[PDB]
């Protein structure tokens, strides 16, 4: 059993991430309400925890935090706010788990629209680092494959 | 072999039967049939002929009773308003969907040349020979293009079509019969709640005007009239259900309402004339805390950078664009204003000139502002945002865990109804989209944060660590009642307000708390376990009878994902799949409130709760109660 943990701004492609990577927009239809709806099996089993459309409520975000052993910090590149609110959610899991270090993966969703970025690669390895894209399948499933091994 | 296949089923031979049978191997309609099927088939389809192009074979409305194939010839499909939709030849079948679904005939068949042979099959032999064993999808087609595609998930039901095709299907086939009325009602349901998505009012009501004045093309004058009468029905029928869903909403809705004004008339001036419409007429003639709606005008107070304010006066449903509007009509600008919301925090957000009724959408203390783009990051948050320096312990402590549990849900319950379910569709698909509020929505689910911040700010403004004990046990308290009038939202609430980083991080206060009242806790913070989807509160809230508030940031959660991980369309057709999904969602909700639920003081305090929404704030203060 493992519980990782989707988090960043609105808009960002968190949502469309989550689905991509249990099931897949388009091929099938996603049943959110149902027990498996987050659950994955790549040998072992996996649970998405997403932030995504619930920012506004603190505390479902604290709530998968305590309860998350793996996490997400995922950003968009067309969007130059969305790198910058990355560092209070990176010092808020240090801070509800109560420990020194946590296995994490930093995400720059929506690499696959080159026209519109305002975020250059750059800015990432600075701060493991993956530019991905949820609607392009690039990246998808490698995001929840480090942070088993970690 | 005619002669064979005008024989009726029991008078058939064997030689008969297998002379039959040897024929049907290269019909290829049948081919995808077992040997089974197609050996039962044979002493059952009917020989049919007719001699003239245009007769017609059955009319639109009329009941099924026979599937068809052709042998020989043309047929055309035709329905009223629209003509000849499509032609179909030798080879091909029809007249399936009326005996699968027990519906009326969609269109009507016409021959479209002289001698014409088919081969039938009656209803009760199609029923325990063909229904179960038939196809899983039936395409229907007009002018060469995909227009509604139906599916067994047992009856059809539409899975996507054109906008006018599924407005079509599920006009034809309302019941009217008194004893299936929860049952049409219950088919209505998902196309008018979900219309606002994919065929808006500007569209819909002229359609249904035309659909209520299409006479049939076919059949002897009391057939039509019969017909046309129960057409103008089933319209009423819809447009009742229709004006339903929408309440008090009408009245935001100046094309809705001048179709219900100029439809009143149509029908009374026709209930006069063909002495119809008894039960129907009076219901229309009925139509033509308090819910906020759009058109509400509000006072609202918009910062400068150095802290004084402009009050204007637009709607709810007003946009940023119309808001900036009102800002430099009052301060005489032309220096390119922006919105911008504003935390307690002092995190700063743009608003688009897109956006509608973004009042209710601030946090707590959250302010807005307008400014010039170089003001942006010198902005600074207000005194009145950082919240109160003192407790209120001294007045709250003196009430009962259980009268303000009850004050609580009864002040969440008003919250609650004032949301109309369509609130929910404007919040899920985008509220510019539609122009209009989710204020009523907007200001219940922020009520969430404010209980939630409540408990956090009362814990650390609470100095005396023996009445900060007093403190948590009394929430536990507050939250334990909450539960019990099954007001699972404040529930929660106040349990998360206990997980808070700033609440949590008192040991001193937690170890000298009774052990009673720890495991207690520990039992309502296992139930917000998130493991197999939330599964601890699921079950819980299952078990539950219907007069309930449910946990709130899960059914947005719910909402968005049905959203985000299914299409709006596929291939330029409505994914009506995903339509059902949402309407699932929404009418849980109108379970939850399909019953009601049973100290001027004590509701005082409740409706009136001064809270700190600042973390960081909070932090520092519970860093100085226990170091
Ligand atoms: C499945 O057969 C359909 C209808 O079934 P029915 O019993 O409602 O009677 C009229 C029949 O015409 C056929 N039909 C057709 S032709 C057809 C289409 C699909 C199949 Cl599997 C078989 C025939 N096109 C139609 C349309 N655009 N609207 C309504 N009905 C259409």
């Amino acid at each position: 059993e493992y519980k990782l943990v989707v988090l960043g701004s609105g808009g960002v492609g968190k949502s469309a991430l989550t689905v991509q990577f249990v099931q897949g927009i388009f091929v099938e239809k996603y049943d959110p309400t149902i027990e498996d709806s987050y659950r994955k099996q790549v040998q072992c089993m996996l649970e998405i925890l997403d932030t995504a459309g619930t920012e506004q409520f603190t505390a479902m975000r604290d709530l998968y935090m305590k309860n998350g052993q793996g996490f997400a910090l995922v950003y968009s590149i067309t969007a130059q706010s969305t790198f910058n609110d990355l560092q209070d959610l990176r010092e808020q899991i240090l801070r509800v788990k109560d420990t020194d270090d946590v296995p994490m993966i930093l995400v720059g969703n929506k690499c696959d629209l080159e026209d519109e970025r305002v975020v250059g690669k750059e800015q990432g390895q600075n701060l493991a680092f993956l530019e991905s894209s949820a609607k392009s399948k690039i990246n998808v499933n490698e995001i929840f494959y480090d942070l088993v091994r970690q | 072999m005619r002669m064979i296949l005008r024989k009726p089923p029991g008078q058939r031979t064997v030689d008969d039967l297998e002379i039959i049978y040897d024929e049907l191997l290269h019909i290829k309609a049948l081919s995808h049939l077992s040997t089974t099927v197609k050996r039962e088939l044979a002493g059952v389809l009917i020989f049919e002929s007719h001699a003239k192009g245009g007769t017609v074979l059955f009319n639109q409305g009329e009941e099924g009773t026979s599937w068809y194939i052709i042998l020989k010839g043309s047929v055309n499909v035709v329905i009223y308003g629209k003509g000849v939709v499509c032609t179909l030849h030798e080879g091909d079948d029809f007249g399936q969907l009326a005996l699968v679904n027990d519906a009326p005939r969609a269109a009507s068949i016409v021959l479209r040349e002289d001698n014409c042979h088919f081969l039938r099959v009656d209803k009760e032999d199609f029923n325990r020979i063909l229904r179960d064993v038939e196809a899983n999808t039936v395409r229907l087609k007009e002018h060469d293009q995909d227009v509604l595609v139906l599916e067994k998930v047992q009856k059809y039901t539409v899975m996507s079509g054109t906008p006018e095709k599924i407005l079509e299907h599920f006009l034809e086939t309302i019941r009217l019969e008194p004893s299936l009325n929860e049952a049409t009602d219950s088919v209505l349901n998902d196309f008018v709640m979900m219309h606002c998505v994919f065929m808006p009012n500007t569209q819909l009501c002229p359609a249904l005007v035309a659909h209520y004045h299409a006479q049939p093309s076919q059949g002897t004058e009391q057939e039509r009239m019969d017909y046309a009468l129960n057409n103008k029905r089933r319209v009423i029928r819809l447009v009742l259900q229709w004006a339903a869903m929408y309440g008090d909403l009408l009245q935001e809705d100046d094309v809705a309402m001048a179709f219900l004004e100029e439809f009143y008339v149509s029908v009374s001036d026709d209930a006069r004339m063909m002495a119809a419409f008894k039960e129907q007429l009076p219901e229309l003639e009925k139509i033509v805390r308090q819910p906020i709606r759009g058109s509400d005008e509000v006072l609202f107070k918009v910062y400068c950078i150095d802290h004084t304010y402009t009050t204007i006066r637009v709607p709810v449903a007003a946009s940023v664009k119309e808001v900036i509007s009102a800002v430099a009509d009052k301060l005489g600008s032309g220096e390119g204003l922006i919105i911008v919301k504003m935390n307690s925090g002092g995190e700063k957000v743009v608003l688009k000139s897109n956006d509608v009724s973004v009042f209710t959408t601030l946090t707590i203390n959250g302010r807005l502002f307008a400014c010039p783009r170089e003001q942006f990051d010198s902005l600074t948050p207000l005194p009145e945002q950082e919240g109160p320096t003192t407790g209120t312990v001294g007045t709250f402590e003196l009430m009962s865990s259980k009268d303000l549990a009850y004050q609580m849900t009864t002040y969440d319950w008003e919250l609650f109804n004032c949301v109309h379910e369509l609130e929910l569709i404007y919040h899920t698909f985008g509220r510019h989209n539609f122009k209009k509020t989710t204020a009523n929505l907007d200001l219940f689910l922020r009520r969430f944060n404010e209980i939630q911040f409540w408990v956090v700010t009362e814990v650390c403004l609470c100095s005396q660590l023996s009445k900060r004990v007093q403190l948590l046990k009394k929430f536990i308290k507050i939250a334990a009642h909450c539960k019990e009038y099954k007001n699972l939202n404040s529930f929660f609430a106040i349990v998360m307000g206990l997980s808070n980083v700033a609440v949590s991080r008192l040991a001193l206060t937690w170890e000298k708390l009774p052990s009673k009242f720890k495991k207690f806790y520990a039992e309502f913070e296992s139930l917000m376990d998130p493991s197999r989807n939330h599964r601890a509160y699921r079950l819980t809230a299952a078990k539950l009878e219907p007069p309930l508030i449910p946990f709130m940031p899960l059914l947005i959660k719910d909402m968005t994902f049905t959203h985000e991980g299914n299409k709006t369309f596929i291939d330029n057709l409505v994914n009506f799949e995903k339509m059902r999904m949402i309407a699932n969602t929404a009418r849980t909700v109108r379970y939850y409130r399909s019953q009601p639920f049973n100290h001027q003081d004590v509701r005082s305090y409740v409706r009136q709760l001064n809270v700190i929404d600042n973390q960081r704030t909070l932090s520092q203060m519970s860093h100085r109660l226990e170091p």
